[PDB]
RNA sequence: CCAAGCGUUGGAUUGUUCACCCACUAAUAGGGAACGUGAGCUGGGUUUAGACCGUCGUGAGACAGGUUAGUUUUACCCUACU
RNA sequence: ACCUACUAUCCAGCGAAACCACAGCCAAGGGAACGGGCUUGGCGGAAUCAGCGGGGAAAGAAGACCCUGUUGAGCUUGACU
RNA sequence: GCCGCCGCAGGUGCAGAUCUUGGUGGUAGUAGCAAAUAUUCAAACGAGAACUUUGAAGGCCGAAGUGGAGAAGGGUUCCAU
RNA sequence: CGUGCGAAUCGGUCGUCCGACCUGGGUAUAGGGGCGAAAGACUAAUCGAACCAUCUAGUAGCUGGUUCCCUCCAAAGUUUCC
RNA sequence: AAAUACCGGCACGAGACCGAUAGUCAACAAGUACCGUAAGGGAAAGUUGAAAAGAACUUUGAAGAGAGAGUUCAAGAGGGCG
């Protein structure tokens, strides 16, 4: 199918996708824009820091009701949380992309993520009960993810 | 793995509650694959399960 | 409509910016004015509050109902460690403001002064003031200091000396010294510069700066509490039990035609950690620190004229979450602003103190030194053991 | 006259605005803020129907004439304050 | 004035509703005779978090008060048939 | 599969109507996951155990029970893989 | 609590408890009618005349709205009557 | 008996009627599913590819979910596919 960003070179670059993941759209977009421009080893170290709760993700656009923290002073922002589930799914996605680079016959340490995008998805339908007999929704917000790796020395 | 069926059957055989029943925790996979009451009677004859005694009430 | 049963307010207007201040040390806002009539002395001093105890003194004043009688009062203990001088700094009088010219540092800068610049004392390799101290062993470095002596003579008016507290004598956990500017009252600019050059890298005594029975000013930082309410901070009239939406809030804040709200009505916010300035505190006694000569130590601080003993001001079992006062101390009237292990600024009086009540020599009779923890009833260990006799395993 | 800087209470009754009395002080001066003021409280009386007595209307009803009990929802959105 | 528990606050997972012409720095003037928008004067210098209720003539219900319509219902009488 | 030209015909021209149906936003990652005391360790099939299993310890309901069985009612909700 | 667990629940708290005591099943009483120790009180989340369909697209001197362009002409809030 | 009426049913034909929120409410397993104790009320819903030639083969991963190949004129038609 037609993608959003065509690759500059099919030999060096590669793509991978993840469809229908039960993760939040805002948190997934924010961690994608945070991990978009780093090296793969620094990205794995950052995911280890998220797992050990050492380095959080700052929220600059969707900034509401989030407490301040000192560990986000490296990026230059007050708020910060740890999207652990989205981090585990993107860790599986980077593992699948590294396997795709291995199937293509690519180098390991020279891979740099260049582009990643979080697109919308059809939502589920469930509800909960409240007072006076009024049905109110309990809907989710799934998303589709695509990412591009490129060897840059 | 799952002994909620064998606890109910042991309570039904010993004709008491399932609280005062002591199972043998040594070989769980060897005890669990019984699938009949004849194997339960064989385990009773071997003497692995123990009917736990009544909690005392000292009238002294 | 107006208020029928009138009552003006319950609150202060001089302290309405209730925010947490950026500064830590209590800074002197108004310095004393210099004049050639006064000799060389220091304006302000920096100390630490240690404790609080009773006092026994003789009251003698004319016309009062109580005359020639014995009373008790609450007196403070402020430990006053000596400071190390690390140089001076000049200030030229500009029409825009008060601008400095050049900061002059000392040769042997102490490590307690070097701890202020560095954040991590272990990781840092101590690279500050390595090439700056090369000016002390050559002719080119000494000519720069000689030309600054004549350049600061013409334009620089106010010369403030730089000092820092000696933390090495204190057994406390912290080791970082507090830098402080002190204006020098004295003669001319040349005499002030010669006195600063003579007293460079010297210990600052307490008795030469502050003396007996002077009504001095106290500057300190209020102990912080946390985010408190309008009732907890302003202490207004409370609402009775019959209220529905709470009984410890401000009921009527605004009105219809004043559609906005101002700071006239008392509001909630930050309570604690604020700057204060107390005035009119009487000095009673300047205590002496510990000293040892020929083995026999001298600790006659609590020993008054009528004590007929020889012991220090340390209570039974030490102080309460403070430590031990190893250095010399001073004793003031009332209670100062601050808390335990809090920095404190002593300041000379700006107003001309000429009052009938605040001019009286205090006869030191007795100092109560007992264990404030629990219920202490003894002054010293030998008196307590003389009362209690032997023990089980003596 | 300059002059609003700082001050101008408590209690018995009335639902009371208003009005009266006592004790005291320095004065116990007079007002506004959409009749200042409920996503700030209170319902004592008015101001849903239930009943009592008195008058009038033949009659359903009316009484500046009373008595008695009568369901008070939500700020997490913006500005302003801290 | 003080204490405990349940609260409230931060982190992992999940995750609404009301409201919505558009947005919410002020004073004076006039007006459908009380405006955030018009004119003139003051000012306005990223983005969020815990309180608060002054304002948004805060949401509600084509007012539960009054009157009219050659609009309808119940009670009651010696109105009319 | 469609356009122009000569005559004729219409269910033929939308911005509203607290218009109808359907779809999507600010709100908003906000409020919230508080009626009734209490759980803590070892191993385990399994990739994976604050919630599941057994073994141990500490408690609650206190015979008017957080117990066993019935009727109305529900209709395979009972058990095995 | 009051956008609830709840289109009427819970805490403190009571009146009564061998007699004008509550009540399990079958049956009689249905709408200008029934029941009612009398409150237009109740009659399936609805009772100053129950629910559904038809007449009915009942009536409305009254509110709400009523869709392309260009050109020319160019108004009255009144005499009298019901 | 004769010329008179026919909206339901048995067999058709025709149309300046409508074209998937339109036309019978229902173009499909429609008075069907569903709601109400009941007389009763009453929906949503078309367009793979001419032809299934419906993806064999390798790898990541527990599987889900990817990355290369194959078909065909094109996947620009990828199992809810004009
Ligand atoms: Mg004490
Ligand atoms: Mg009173």
């Amino acid at each position: 199918v037609r993608y959003s960003l065509d690759p500059e070179n099919p030999t060096k670059s590669c793509k991978s996708r993840g469809s229908n993941l039960r993760v939040h759209f805002k948190n997934t977009r924010e961690t994608a824009q945070a991990i978009k421009g780093m090296h793969i080893r620094k990205a794995t170290k950052y995911l280890k820091d998220v797992t050990l709760k050492k380095q959080c993700v700052p929220f600059r656009r969707y900034n509401g009701g989030v407490g301040r923290c000192a560990q986000a002073k490296q990026w230059g922002w007050t708020q910060g949380r740890w999207p652990k589930k989205s981090a585990e799914f993107l860790l599986h996605m980077l593992k699948n992309a590294e396997s795709n680079a291995e199937l293509k016959g690519l180098d390991v340490d020279s891979l740099v993520i260049e582009h990643i995008q979080v697109n919308k998805a059809p939502k589920m339908r469930r509800r909960t009960y409240r007072a006076h007999g009024r049905i109110n929704p309990y809907m989710s917000s799934p998303c589709h993810i695509e990412m591009i790796l490129t060897e840059k020395e | 793995s799952m002994l909620r069926l064998q606890k109910r059957l042991a309570s039904s055989v010993l004709r008491c509650g399932k609280k005062k029943v002591w199972l043998d925790p040594n070989e769980t996979n060897e005890i669990a694959n019984a699938n009949s009451r004849q194997q339960i009677r064989k385990l009773i004859k071997d003497g692995l399960i123990i009917r736990k005694p009544v909690t005392v009430h000292s009238r002294a | 409509s107006h208020r029928k049963f009138s009552a003006p307010r319950h609150g202060s207007l001089g302290f309405l910016p209730r925010k947490r201040s950026s500064r830590h040390r209590g800074k002197v806002k108004s310095f004393p004015k210099d004049d050639p009539s006064k000799p060389v002395h220091l304006t302000a001093f920096l100390g630490y509050k240690a404790g609080m105890t009773h006092i026994v003194r003789e009251v003698d004043r004319p016309g009062s109902k109580v005359n020639k009688k014995e009373v008790v009062e609450a007196v403070t203990i402020v430990e006053t460690p000596p400071m190390v001088v690390v140089g001076i700094v000049g200030y030229v009088e500009t029409p825009r403001g008060l601008r400095t010219f050049k900061t002059v540092f000392a040769e042997h800068i102490s490590d307690e002064c070097k701890r202020r610049f560095y954040k991590n004392w272990h990781k840092s390799k101590k690279k500050a003031f390595t090439k700056y101290c090369k000016k002390w062993q050559d002719d080119a470095g000494k000519r720069q200091l000689d030309k600054d002596f004549s350049s600061m003579k013409k334009y620089c008016q106010v010369i403030r000396v730089l000092a820092h507290t000696q933390m090495r004598l204190l057994p406390l956990r912290q080791k970082k010294a507090h830098l402080m500017e002190i204006q020098v009252n004295g003669g001319t600019v040349a005499e002030k510069l010669d006195w600063a050059r003579e007293r460079l890298e010297q210990q600052v005594p307490v008795s030469q700066v502050f003396g007996q029975d002077e009504m001095i000013d106290v500057i300190g930082v209020t102990k912080g509490k946390g985010y408190k309410g309008v009732t907890s901070r302003w202490h207004t009239k409370k609402l009775p039990r019959k209220t529905h939406r709470g009984l410890r809030k401000v009921a009527c804040i605004g009105a219809w035609h004043p559609a906005r709200v101002a700071f006239s009505v008392a509001r909630a916010g930050q309570k604690g950690y604020h700057h204060r300035t107390e005035i009119n505190k009487k000095i009673y006694k300047i205590g002496q620190g510990y000293l040892i000569k020929d083995g026999k130590l001298i600790k006659n601080n609590a020993s008054t004229d009528y004590d007929l003993s020889d012991k220090s001001i340390n209570p039974l079992g030490g102080f309460v979450h403070y430590g031990e006062v190893t250095n010399d101390f001073v004793m003031l009237k009332g209670c100062v602003v601050g808390t335990k292990k809090r920095v404190l600024t002593l300041r000379k009086s700006l107003l001309v103190q000429t009052k009938r009540r605040a001019l009286e020599k205090i006869d030191l009779k007795f100092i109560d030194t007992t264990s404030k923890f629990g219920h202490g009833r003894f002054q010293t260990v030998e008196e307590k053991k003389a009362f209690m006799g032997p023990l089980k395993k003596d």
